[PDB]
């Protein structure tokens, strides 16, 4: 019920998953533009997800606890009885200090901790 | 009894106003609009209901009207790029009238398919050969010598004799990554708030129809007429009424006229008009009557609500160049504009229609003329010189909705006027585009958890 | 064996891993259509793979079952004697509902059941 | 350390993490070739990463032995005492070499035998 | 100034093709070269 309890309306699923010559015509500049930017907005994503650790990931647990100043509310009441698109507004501000987080030493310190202990 | 840890959840259902770049989507005649380099559509294009949702749409502000409006000119231009020119033709014309007299009422010319000589350049520079062509009154003006409107000061580019500018549907499809909203309410007239909202990948096909006064074959209302402005009361704004069944339009231009071809140049031939066999005649349009009154009468029941008790006035142009105040489409090459008195011929009490007596009278007929020089966009774009088509052209469309604006609003008799006025193309299209909005697809989002990583 | 069981001929090996201002000439508007081509087709595969969970994978493994009605032939029918152009012919009709079957709940059940188990 | 050791001068960093209509004007063209390069070489990259099995790593660990013929000096020698730049100076001429047994049964092997583990 | 900025008249071929016209303009000097007859450098 991951995709189904925040908020009943979480039906716009994943039409981006949906998704000749190159004549440089008044039709087919824009369809270049187009396939280049779905490109770009892929890997944008992709490599996000790949620095977190998170790359083969649909729902990526991690080491960094919630904070709670970002919210305050709990799981029962942001998880539940929330849609997405609110939740990512009510947490809008937080975007840049959690990526960071997510990030830093997570992925960092994890990752040199693993070295030191594959050494033996 | 637990802590909460940061989770990233990727193919999470949220989405931003944004706008970016549309393609189009989908007989060797090279239409102009429509061309082979359009995508072809997906047979199956499955739309995406949401669930409670709401969005905010507005078609006055609505970006892919915007982008639609500039492609249009793109494609007409360009396509008439890699064509003759004619700028061998602004000489002088020695120009002379026809005889028209050869009961055709309704249908007579007078004055007007002027027979000019001319002296143009040959395909060989240094010899000069007199030519003859005969034009329409508004393609010409005086200086009896006469020179082709729109000489001076502009290039008027012949269209390659080839190209066909048949509206075909063109559907606008969002790259991955974006999605189209689309408002279905039956409530929603345009603007404000929505909560019918399902998505698409591409938009339903659009025909790049381009008129005035009125729409042709665009979409119908759903069930209702349905009147939309930016604002009802500011008389300045258009207001777009949007018909729920077509009204039928045929149009005849019933000549045998035969054209010519002049060399005017290394490859340039110029097509003329050549001649008439038999009886000349003007173009006319016929709609009909039984027709037309209803669909009035249901638009005054409904510009009644929005302005109440008071006289409903319609009225002919203002007045001013019979390019622009004039209703104008085209069929198969052939400009049309045409009177369209008889149809904003009168006032009314309450919303019964009135002063169209009861007769034998089944088609209201409006009078037409042609034109080979136009200027679509007026200032925007390049001035083109339409071949003639071979003779006994007929057509006919679906009105499908009319462009109408007030009249000042300053009359102090507790009256309303209104007027097949309107703007720029804009227009046309916004009227088509308004239950869409484009939005872009961020896919990765944050939540709070109850689990914890190794 | 795994590259040599499927037929002698597994010879094709892996061509399309071996693979200046940008004009807008007869042969450079070419040139730019073939780089934008191979980096969507090489995504179009990665993207596939990651979403059933074999992002880093060779050889992936999964839990979903063979079913048999695509082709009821045994592994030494089937993997053995056998050329793999044969095979993709052989179940060719199959490839959406395989293919579905690869994400829908293979990828999304197990993800969602790891959130669970991750929870204590 | 990792990041400090090999040489105080590490601070080129992660620029390279760090990083309207498609029209062909002289700025224009230059803009689209940016961006068509920059997606190119970020998949190169992570092509490369991915055949190794180190797709989702920062640093990772492999089963293939340093040899020492490419250079014999020691940990304390090379890793530390030293900056980035002159390392992969030093052992520029192994690159492909390198690259090939880390690919060659590095990854190939260890995936088929985990293919006959797995079927236990 | 010196013996520049010169005025000078041409029969230059107006916008309908079988008509000319006599229109002046002024030159700097060095925009000029003599062929008094001159030609546009
Ligand atoms: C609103 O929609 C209607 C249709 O629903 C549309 O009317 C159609 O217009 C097209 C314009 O091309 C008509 O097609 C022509 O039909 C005649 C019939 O004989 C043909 O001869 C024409 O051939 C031309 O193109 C050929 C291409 O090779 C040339 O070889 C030839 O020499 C001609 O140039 C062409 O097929 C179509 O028949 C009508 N439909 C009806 C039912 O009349 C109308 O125009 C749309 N409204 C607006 C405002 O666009
Ligand atoms: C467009 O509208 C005009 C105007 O009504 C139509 O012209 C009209 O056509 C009818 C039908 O032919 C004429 O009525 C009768 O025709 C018979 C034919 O023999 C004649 O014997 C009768 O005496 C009578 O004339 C009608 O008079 C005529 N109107 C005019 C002004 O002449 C036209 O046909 C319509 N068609 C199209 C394609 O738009
Ligand atoms: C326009 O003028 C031209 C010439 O003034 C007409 O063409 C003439 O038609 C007669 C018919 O017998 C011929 O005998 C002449 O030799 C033609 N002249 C030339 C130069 O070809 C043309 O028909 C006129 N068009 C109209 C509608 O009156
Ligand atoms: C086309 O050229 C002819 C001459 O080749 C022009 O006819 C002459 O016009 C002059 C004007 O004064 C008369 O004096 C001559 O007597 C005319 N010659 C003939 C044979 O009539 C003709 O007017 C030019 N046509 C146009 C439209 O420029
Ligand atoms: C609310 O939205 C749904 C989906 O947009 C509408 O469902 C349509 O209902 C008509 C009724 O015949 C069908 O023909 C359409 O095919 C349905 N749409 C789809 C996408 O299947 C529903 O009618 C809307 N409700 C209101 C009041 O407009
Ligand atoms: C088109 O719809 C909009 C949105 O419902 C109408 O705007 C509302 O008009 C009422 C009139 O009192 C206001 O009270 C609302 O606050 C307006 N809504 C918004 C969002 O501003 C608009 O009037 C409608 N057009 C017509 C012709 O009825
Ligand atoms: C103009 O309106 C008429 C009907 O008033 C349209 O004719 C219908 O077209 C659909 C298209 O599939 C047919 O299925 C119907 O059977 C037609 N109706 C009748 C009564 O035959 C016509 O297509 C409309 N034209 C445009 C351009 O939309
Ligand atoms: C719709 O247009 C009307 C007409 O301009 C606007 O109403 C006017 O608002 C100005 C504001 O200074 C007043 O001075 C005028 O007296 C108002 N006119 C009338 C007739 O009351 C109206 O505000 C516009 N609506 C929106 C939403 O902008
Ligand atoms: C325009 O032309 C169409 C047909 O070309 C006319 O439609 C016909 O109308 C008659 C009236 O009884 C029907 O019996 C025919 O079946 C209709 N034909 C088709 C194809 O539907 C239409 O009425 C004309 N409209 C005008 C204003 O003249
Ligand atoms: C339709 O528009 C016309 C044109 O404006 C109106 O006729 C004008 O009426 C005023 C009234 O004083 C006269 O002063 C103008 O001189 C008239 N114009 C012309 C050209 O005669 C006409 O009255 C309008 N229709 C209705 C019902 O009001
Ligand atoms: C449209 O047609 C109407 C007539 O159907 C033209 O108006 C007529 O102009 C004549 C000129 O003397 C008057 O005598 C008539 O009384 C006018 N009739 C009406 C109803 O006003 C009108 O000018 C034409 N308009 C265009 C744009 O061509
Ligand atoms: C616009 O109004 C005029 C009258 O003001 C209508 O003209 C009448 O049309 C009928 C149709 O056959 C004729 O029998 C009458 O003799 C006409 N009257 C006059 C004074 O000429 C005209 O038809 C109206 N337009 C429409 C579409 O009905
Ligand atoms: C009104 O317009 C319609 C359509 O133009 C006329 O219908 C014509 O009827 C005759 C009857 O034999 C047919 O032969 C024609 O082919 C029809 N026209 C078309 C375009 O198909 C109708 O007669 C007109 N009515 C009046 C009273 O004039
Ligand atoms: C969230 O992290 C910031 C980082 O400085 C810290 O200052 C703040 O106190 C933390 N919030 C809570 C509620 O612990
Ligand atoms: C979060 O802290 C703010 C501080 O004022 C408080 O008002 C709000 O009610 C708190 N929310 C929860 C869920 O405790
Ligand atoms: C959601 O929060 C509201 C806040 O008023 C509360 O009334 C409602 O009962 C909550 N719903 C659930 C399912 O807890
Ligand atoms: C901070 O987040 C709250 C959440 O509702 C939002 O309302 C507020 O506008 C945000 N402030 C800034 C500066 O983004
Ligand atoms: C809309 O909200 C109601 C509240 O009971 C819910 O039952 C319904 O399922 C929601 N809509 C959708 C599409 O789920
Ligand atoms: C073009 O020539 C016509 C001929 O009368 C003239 O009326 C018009 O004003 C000219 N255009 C300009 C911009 O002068
Ligand atoms: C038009 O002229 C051509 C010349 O061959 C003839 O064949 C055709 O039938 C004529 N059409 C009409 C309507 O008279
Ligand atoms: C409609 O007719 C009634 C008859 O009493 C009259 O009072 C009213 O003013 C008229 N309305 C219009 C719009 O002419
Ligand atoms: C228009 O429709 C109304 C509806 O009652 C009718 O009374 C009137 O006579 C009609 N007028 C014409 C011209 O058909
Ligand atoms: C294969 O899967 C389909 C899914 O409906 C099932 O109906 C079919 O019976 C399965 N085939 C076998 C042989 O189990
Ligand atoms: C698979 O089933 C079909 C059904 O006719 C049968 O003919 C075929 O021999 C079977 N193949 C195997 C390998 O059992
Ligand atoms: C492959 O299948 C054919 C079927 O006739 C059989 O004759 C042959 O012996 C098989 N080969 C092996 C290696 O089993
Ligand atoms: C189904 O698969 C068999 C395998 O040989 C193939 O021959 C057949 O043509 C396929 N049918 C369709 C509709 O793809
Ligand atoms: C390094 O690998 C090569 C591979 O042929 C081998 O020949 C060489 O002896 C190895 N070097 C050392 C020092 O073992
Ligand atoms: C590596 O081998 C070369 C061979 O001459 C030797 O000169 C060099 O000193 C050796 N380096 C180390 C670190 O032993
Ligand atoms: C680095 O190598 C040089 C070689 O001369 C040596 O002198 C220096 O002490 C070494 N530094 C460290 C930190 O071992
Ligand atoms: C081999 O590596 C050494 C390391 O210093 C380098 O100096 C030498 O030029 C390289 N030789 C070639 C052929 O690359």
């Amino acid at each position: 019920a991951a995709g189904s309890t925040m908020g009943a309306a979480s039906m716009a699923l994943t039409v981006q998953a949906r998704l000749h010559m190159l004549q440089l015509t008044v039709w087919g500049i824009k369809q270049l533009q187009a396939r280049v930017l779905a490109v770009e907005r892929y890997l944008r994503d992709q490599q996000l997800l790949g620095i977190w650790g998170c790359s083969g990931k649909i729902i990526c647990c991690t080491n960094v606890p919630w904070n709670d100043s970002w919210s305050n509310k709990t799981i029962n009441e942001i998880w539940d009885n929330m849609t997405w698109m609110q939740w990512e507004k009510e947490i809008d501000n937080y975007t840049q200090h959690i990526y960071t987080l997510l990030e830093v030493s997570q992925i960092q310190q994890e990752k040199n901790e693993q070295e030191l202990l594959e050494l033996d | 009894a637990a802590k909460k840890w940061v989770t990233v959840y990727y193919g999470v259902p949220v989405w931003k106003e944004a706008t970016t770049t549309l393609f189009c989507a989908s007989t060797e005649v090279h239409n102009v609009w429509a061309t082979h380099a359009c995508v072809p559509t997906d047979p199956n294009p499955q739309e995406i209901v949401l669930g409670n949702v709401t969005e905010n749409f507005n078609m006055w502000k609505n970006n892919m009207v915007e982008q639609m409006h500039e492609d249009i000119i793109s494609l007409w231009d360009q396509s008439l790029k890699p064509c003759v020119k004619l700028t061998p033709l602004c000489v002088t014309l020695n120009c002379n009238n026809v005889n028209t007299n050869n009961s055709d009422w309704e249908k007579m010319e007078t004055g007007e398919m002027k027979n000019c000589s001319f002296n143009v350049t040959t395909s060989i520079r240094d010899k000069i050969k007199k030519e003859y062509a005969l034009f329409y009154k508004l393609d010409v003006v005086p200086l009896t010598n006469y020179r082709l409107i729109n000489c001076n000061t502009s290039v008027i580019t012949q269209a390659c004799p080839k190209v066909s500018f048949e509206p075909i549907p063109i559907h606008y499809c969002a790259p991955a990554g974006f999605a189209i909203l689309k408002c279905n309410s039956k409530t929603f007239n345009g603007s404000g708030p929505c909560t019918n909202v399902s998505t698409v990948q591409c938009t339903h096909g659009i025909r790049p129809v381009v008129s005035t006064q009125l729409l042709l074959n665009g979409s119908l209302a759903e069930e209702e007429i349905v009147i939309r402005s930016e604002n009802i009361t500011d008389n300045a704004k258009t207001i777009i009424v949007q018909l729920n069944e077509a009204v039928e339009i045929n149009c005849t231009r019933p000549n045998n006229n035969t054209r010519k071809s002049i060399h005017i140049g290394p490859g340039r031939a110029f097509y003329a008009t050549g001649d008439i066999i038999g009886n000349i005649r003007q173009a006319h349009c016929n709609i009909s009557k039984a027709r037309w009154n209803e669909t009035l009468g249901q638009i005054v029941a409904k510009l009644e609500e929005q302005f109440p008790n008071k006289t409903i006035i319609f009225n002919h142009s203002s007045g001013g160049d019979p390019e622009i105040v004039t209703h104008s489409f085209n069929c198969g090459g052939e400009f049309f504009y045409c009177n369209t008195t008889p149809l904003f011929n009168s006032t009314w009490n309450n919303t019964r229609t009135d002063d169209y007596p009861t007769g034998g009278e089944q088609n209201i007929t409006l009078q037409c003329r042609i034109k080979q020089i136009i200027n679509m966009w007026q200032g925007v774009g390049k001035a083109m010189y339409a071949p003639p088509i071979r003779g006994q052209i007929r057509c006919s469309s679906n009105i499908t909705g009319l462009l109408l604006t007030r009249d000042g609003g300053r009359d102090q008799n507790g009256t309303e006027t209104f007027r097949p006025g309107g703007g720029n193309m804009r227009d046309n299209w916004r009227s088509e585009l308004y239950k869409y909005k484009v939005v872009k697809i961020e896919p990765l989002g944050i939540a709070p958890t109850a689990c914890k990583r190794r």
